[PDB]
């Protein structure tokens, strides 16, 4: 949460990402106090910071499996805004984050997030990049 | 009408109730109420009421009659409209909407203030007029002093005379000049462009005479005014000047008066009007009519149990009325945007009375306030289905407006004091308990106006939504209304501010007036004005207290409504930004292609249970979807 | 991320030369009937003539397409080149990948469908 250069915030969100992919489920009792950081991102003016914040949300969702769905509730709305208005690698990182969050979720909300995202998947089957 | 004046006087003198029929423009509204001569209402300490289904007809006619009488408007001649009164102790003759007279009935069942009541434009058969006819029939028994006149454009007398216990009829012979009719070769899918082209052609080619174009609504009319005005200027050098004027229900009085203004010479006037122009009033000098064949009509669906206003094709009778407007001065022309076949075969002969078309909740509360116990038995000219009435009583009961007995509660009696739908009145009345009354007051006023609040041009959408976003409150469309109203309160260069903001000044101004009138009601009634700091919960609760019947729950996919278990989607106007809003309260049900729910605000389910436990009991709920 | 696809397309050809894949199934029978190639990471000082001079070694580009912006810009970094023959595109994606021209390295990929104003990844 320092604002002099985006490299420090990029570094800290990268720390969150490699913590989440390094240690599996012991990050879960400290999940909420770690995820309350991450919503200060995703609205920044840098594409790299938003992309690595989506990767950190995706890494925390992969680490949780399937716990803490009421703790990511402040994250789904900027992800929905980003898959509506933004396209590119940010769309891919947002789609990774949402696709990792939706197995954690109850049936009605995950079904609503599943049925209104497959159009984006059919649209992005024409993508040339391998990642 | 003047050639008949003696004949009319004789009928009036002889009978308590009379029916008077004549084509529009014959002079029914303006001249007849001049019954003041025979009546001498003022000496008796009474007035005469003339009721109009349309606000514009009441306001404009009153202004005209005041001039005809050589008195000041608001004085001897005045008008009464819902949030707009222009009357005084001096008022002799009061033109008013039927809704208003019904409200006066609620306070005084006898309507002792009036010696004569004239229900005009009966042919429209609005709900308010239908109730008024029922009530008057009985009041007449009570007061031999009261005289009633029913006026209608339709030459058809019989149904009314019989309803009136074989009241006598006076008919005025039709003066209308012949009007030639033009039809289109083929059906036209997009009528507005076609309407614009026809207007321009008439102005260039045709000899002097004004044009009357019939459109559907304000937004469409406003669009046509700009396009026609621009094109007219383009005609410019070659063609004479063409003035263009809008007319619709909302227009302020000063603007309504503009339609009367004379055309420049060789220049022409075009009035772009809703159906107000059909029978309600006449603009002298119209020779040419353009009839697209559409109107905004209320529709009711009994299975779904919902009203909705849709644009639909006009009845044959209304098509004839529109053409007739061309004939008043001299031989005219009417351009019908459809084929002769459609006119003969397709158009339904006549529209149904509004009573058949409506949700009855407002009417039931009104009748109860009237002191009518037997709702089923009420002598309607055309009785509504019993089921619609039963549903209305049940809804009022859950609202707590009526008890299980069907008697008014303190809340029902107070709600009757407010000129709004019961859900809105209840929401407003409860708000002080919520400590939100000031915010609710603004929301209710904002709800009472068109969604002309936000303007989105089709091409212009991006900028317009960017402007809206400033006000927008996530998961709370009702809150957005509060934000925009509050901002509208403080904005330098108000007219320009609205335009830059993509907001309709007309709607916001109307909302401002309504809020002022409602606040006065709250002051009189002793409903304290309350507010808190940053309490969204209290606002959502207050909305729930009124709206708990109109709630939808987030389905596994889509939304389902608590009442009638209907599948619906949140209207595209709002984004369910928050995933959290599982439960939403919605203002309206729109039925374009699919079923949509408009103007939604999130609500906690526990609040619904807490707020309306009778409604929220599981026993009434069907097997769990 | 902006230039690791250079390493990816290089490791594809290294895996092809390691496993001993014949030319019938070596990734170019799937992109037939298309002479269009996409470029990535071009500097902003490149005109169309310099791009023609640097990629005309294996055949002249029949159809050039630089991403020239509407009013306020000059270039973005992408390019479309349509050669004569598809084997020229094979040799261009196998040989012109990994090189650098004035600082930033460039990448060559296939298109195979149709030209687009902006769909790719900057």
């Amino acid at each position: 949460k320092s604002k002099k250069s985006w490299q420090a915030r990029h570094t800290g969100i990268k720390i969150v990402q490699q913590i989440a992919i390094l240690m599996g489920c012991a990050i879960l009792p400290h999940l909420r106090s770690l995820v309350e950081i991450i919503e200060h991102g995703l609205v920044d003016e840098q594409q790299k910071v938003r992309t690595i914040s989506a990767l950190a949300i995706a890494a925390l969702a992969e680490a949780a499996t399937p716990y803490g769905i009421e703790s990511f509730d402040s994250v789904l709305k900027p992800l929905w805004k980003g898959i509506r208005q933004h396209r590119g690698k940010g769309l891919a990182a947002f789609l990774k984050a949402i696709g990792y969050l939706i197995p954690l979720m109850d049936a009605e909300y995950a079904n609503y997030y599943t049925r209104e995202v497959m159009l984006i998947l059919i649209r992005e089957f024409q993508s040339p990049d391998e990642e | 009408v003047f050639p008949f004046r003696e004949e009319l006087l004789a009928a009036i003198a002889n009978h308590q109730v009379l029916i008077i029929e004549g084509e529009t423009g014959s002079g029914k509204t303006t001249q007849i109420p001049q019954y003041l001569f025979e009546e001498g209402y003022t000496n008796k300490g009474m007035k005469i009421a003339c009721t109009q289904p349309r606000r514009v007809a009441a306001m404009s006619v009153a202004a005209r009659v005041a001039r005809e009488m050589g008195v000041k408007l608001g004085n001897e001649v005045g008008y009464s409209i819902r949030f707009e009164d222009c009357t005084s102790e001096r008022t002799v003759l009061r033109y008013m909407t039927d809704g208003m007279l019904l409200r006066e009935f609620l306070s005084e069942p006898d309507l002792a203030s009036y010696s004569v009541v004239m229900v005009d434009e009966a042919h429209e058969r609005t709900l308010h007029t239908d109730i008024l006819f029922g009530l008057i029939k009985d009041v007449a028994r009570f007061r031999p002093e009261l005289k009633v006149l029913v006026a209608s454009a339709t030459m058809d007398t019989a149904r009314f005379s019989t309803f009136f216990d074989d009241a006598p009829v006076f008919r005025i012979p039709g003066r209308r000049f012949p009007v030639d009719i033009f039809y289109t070769k083929a059906p036209e899918a997009d009528y507005l462009e076609a309407c614009v082209v026809s207007v321009l052609q008439i102005h260039v080619t045709q000899p002097p005479g004004d044009i009357l174009v019939f459109l559907t609504g304000q937004e469409e009319i406003e669009a046509a005014c700009e396009m026609l005005q621009d094109r007219c200027r383009r005609l410019g050098s070659k063609i004479r000047e063409l003035l263009v004027l809008p007319i619709y229900a909302n227009l302020p009085s000063d603007m309504q008066a503009r339609i009367f203004q004379p055309t420049p010479p060789g220049a022409r006037k075009v009035v772009v009007a809703t159906n107000i122009a059909e029978t309600s009033l006449t603009i002298e000098g119209i020779i040419y009519v353009l009839d697209p064949g559409f109107c905004k009509q209320k529709s009711y669906n009994p299975r779904t149990g919902m009203e909705s206003l849709t644009v639909t094709p006009c009845s044959k009778a209304s098509a004839n009325q529109r053409a007739g407007r061309a004939g008043r001065v001299a031989a005219g022309k009417c351009f019908r945007l459809y084929t002769a076949w459609a006119y003969q075969h397709e158009l339904e002969e006549t529209t149904v009375p509004e009573i058949q078309r409506t949700s009855l909740g407002n009417v039931v509360l009104l009748l109860k306030s009237l002191g009518i116990h037997d709702l089923m038995h009420f002598d309607f000219l055309d009785p509504p289905p019993y089921e619609t009435l039963l549903l209305a009583l049940e809804q009022l009961y859950a609202l707590g407006a009526l008890n299980h007995l069907g008697e008014l509660t303190t809340s029902g009696r107070k709600m009757a004091e407010l000129p709004v739908d019961p859900m809105l009145s209840k929401m407003i009345l409860a708000s002080e308990k919520y400590s939100c009354s000031e915010e609710i007051l603004t929301v209710a006023a904002m709800l009472s106006v068109n969604n002309s609040i936000f303007y989105r041009p089709k091409d212009k959408v991006v900028h317009a939504d960017n402007a809206r976003v400033n006000f927008f409150l996530p998961g709370g469309d009702h809150l957005v209304l509060l934000n925009v109203y509050t901002q509208w309160a403080e904005s330098g260069y108000s007219s320009q501010w609205c335009y830059e903001n993509f907001v309709q000044f007309r709607s916001m101004r109307r909302a401002r007036d309504v809020r002022e009138q409602l606040e006065g009601l709250l002051e009189r009634v002793e409903v304290g004005l309350s507010s808190c700091q940053g309490d969204y919960i209290r606002v959502r609760k207050a909305i729930t207290a009124g709206y708990f019947y109109h709630t939808a729950r987030l389905t596994r996919s889509g939304y389902r409504t608590v009442k009638q278990q209907q599948t619906v989607f949140i209207h595209p106007n709002s984004s369910l930004f928050e995933q959290q809003p599982r439960w939403l309260l919605y203002h309206e049900l729109v039925l374009t292609t699919k079923e949509f729910m408009r103007q939604v605000l999130e609500i906690e389910s526990s609040w619904l249970l807490e707020v309306a436990p009778h409604y929220y009991k599981a026993k009434e709920l069907e097997d769990p979807h | 991320n902006p230039l690791t696809k250079v390493k990816l397309i290089n490791e594809l050809n290294e895996r092809e030369v390691q496993l001993g894949v014949a030319d019938k199934v070596s990734w170019h029978s799937e992109y037939k009937d298309s002479a269009w190639i996409f470029l990535g990471g071009l500097p902003y000082e490149l005109t169309e003539g310099d791009i023609i001079c640097v990629f005309s070694q294996y055949g002249e580009i029949v159809n050039i397409n630089l991403v020239r912006d509407k009013k306020t810009g000059k270039s973005k970094g992408f390019c479309f080149l349509c050669y004569e023959d598809q084997r020229s595109t094979i040799l261009a994606v196998d040989n012109f990948n990994g090189i650098k021209i004035k600082g930033r390295t460039i990448r060559v990929d296939h298109v195979s469908n149709y030209r687009a104003p902006k769909d790719s990844e900057e």
